């Protein structure tokens, strides 16, 4: 099971930031983070559905329902071996997110200090202890420092398990969000985060309206006063006992509205603020997936992918 | 606009202004919003004892339509401490904001009050309460019984209303008194804890 990477920030550093923004994500939303590595890209997964998570009760104590999905296309390493006897030579691991984040708070430390080095990231068989193995990760500071974090080895069966959500793409309203570098992408970041000047508030109502041709408002109905905060710059559109949710009926064929946590819009307005495309899709009383694409080409490169997918966190 | 009244600014002074003259008249208590061609009227009014009326006239607005037909004025009744809440939360990007409007639908409908920014508009929704049958108008100067008038510049009556303030008066006594040669005397007389 050979597994080396190596990562370099002096080169192509839009990737090198990618890779920091899935990490950071990742351990600001669950404790671990599964790593699925491919013969073509590695997918970085936060849901609670794994092994790890699943034994927090998250989504049964406090409705941790929200998924994080990242994709980095193998260019993004200099070299990537990654050899295996399962399907597409894919190999899947759960790692503890605290670890790597320091690992690479301090890679970004020693950068920043002016070293030019590279990183180099391989799977060791520690032999002081699914069996548990170690990320050996090594790198050169202008001295070899050498750190390493447990991780533990996935079978298919538990691997399938892991499936990315989806959604009816038919029912589905997208709208393309300004990019951040632009000139209104100050506004824009500043509408999102609006909703953080009440502390009170838990759960925010998305809605969005045809007719730049269609607007996006943020409701807040938990104080004693009804709230609206409405965009009125350009937003271009994209063109067992377990049962299915209650949809209540759409007041038009052109209103999509969705109720959704706090938190959630917090996390989606980093995303925001760390890419440059970003589009927002809304299933009405269903869903919000806030898709973060970074686009690169030599024959056009793999597109990176952030998909963050958040239940509703009230029925309408 | 479509609705019974709805005036728009882009003096954002003015209404912080009179929310503070109203504040010490009771930051949770009740305000009575009255509304007419000539303008709009705050009012507050405490222990059946005192009253304050603030009054914002058409020429304030760069824009203002009162298209009710029925009456020729409208009343309501809010909350002081939901707007000074919402206002205070809206108003921190105070160089922000660049337009002010106000607007009303008549009875059974919400005092409507949104702060239009260059991209970015926010709009709250005030809840109307039925009026108390106390009337306003009770507490109202006997215009044909005089006792005395004067005319004070506001710089000085204010320094003395601070100085009465800062000695904790208790009871205050407005004393005037004219005599030949045009000499007059109006003064403050302070009981306090300094006599």
């Amino acid at each position: 099971m050979k597994l080396k990477l190596i990562v370099n920030g002096c080169e192509a550093p839009d990737d090198y930031k990618l890779l920091r923004t899935t990490i950071n994500t990742v351990a600001s939303l669950r404790k671990t983070a599964i790593l699925r590595f491919n013969s073509e890209r590695l997918t970085i997964i936060s849901t609670p559905k794994s092994s790890l998570n699943s034994s927090n009760n998250g989504t049964i104590l406090r409705g941790d329902t929200g998924q994080l999905w990242c994709t980095i296309p193998h260019d993004v390493f200099r070299l990537y071996t990654v050899i295996s006897a399962r399907e597409l030579n894919t190999i899947t691991m759960e790692c503890n997110c605290d670890s790597l984040l320091s690992v690479f708070k301090r890679y970004d430390r020693v950068m920043n200090q002016g070293s030019s080095s590279n990183m180099t990231i391989k799977l060791q068989s520690m032999p002081e202890w699914n069996p548990i193995c170690a990320l050996g990760i090594t790198f050169e500071e202008i001295i070899m420092h050498s750190f390493k974090v447990p991780v533990k080895l996935l079978f298919r069966a538990q691997d399938t398990r892991i499936q990315e959500p989806m959604i009816n793409y038919i029912q589905l309203m997208m709208y393309k969000l300004p990019p951040i570098s632009g000139e209104f992408g100050s506004a824009f970041h500043g509408f999102i985060r609006r909703v953080e000047r009440y502390s009170n508030v838990n759960h925010i109502h998305l809605m969005g309206v045809k007719k730049d041709d269609v607007e996006l408002k943020i409701i807040v109905n938990e104080l004693d006063w009804h709230l609206e905060i409405c965009w009125n710059g350009p937003l271009d559109s994209v063109i067992d006992i377990s049962v299915m949710v209650e949809k209540a009926e759409q007041e038009s064929s052109s209103t999509h509205e969705v109720i959704i946590r706090c938190k959630d819009w917090k996390v989606c307005s980093k995303l925001y603020a760390a890419f440059e495309e970003v589009v927002l899709a809304i299933s009405h009383d269903e869903s919000c997936v806030f898709h973060c694409s970074l686009d690169r080409g030599s024959k056009p490169r793999e597109r990176g992918q952030i998909i963050y997918y958040i239940a509703r966190s009230k029925g309408l | 606009l479509a609705n019974k009244f709805s005036a728009s600014t882009v003096h954002l002074e003015h209404i912080t202004t009179a929310l503070s003259c109203l504040t010490p008249f009771g930051s949770k208590d009740d305000v009575l919003i009255f509304i007419d061609a000539d303008g709009l009227s705050f009012v507050r009014e405490n222990n059946h004892v005192i009253k304050i009326q603030l009054l914002l006239s058409r020429e304030l607005f760069m824009s203002y339509s009162y298209r009710n037909e029925t009456e020729d004025h409208m009343k309501l009744c809010v909350k002081i401490n939901h707007i000074l809440d919402s206002v205070s939360v809206m108003n921190r990007n105070s160089d922000d904001i660049v337009e002010c409007t106000l607007s009303y639908d008549g009875h059974g409908s919400p005092f409507v009050l949104i702060f239009e920014d260059s991209f970015i508009s926010e709009r709250v929704e005030y809840s109307t309460y039925l009026i108390k049958d106390f009337d306003t108008n009770g507490l109202e100067l006997d215009r044909e019984r005089i006792s005395f008038e004067a005319i004070i510049k506001g710089e000085a009556l204010h320094s003395a209303l601070k100085d009465l303030k800062e000695i904790g008066c208790k009871e205050c006594y407005v004393y005037a008194k004219t005599e030949a040669n045009d000499e007059n005397v109006f003064a403050l007389i302070s009981k306090s804890q300094l006599g």
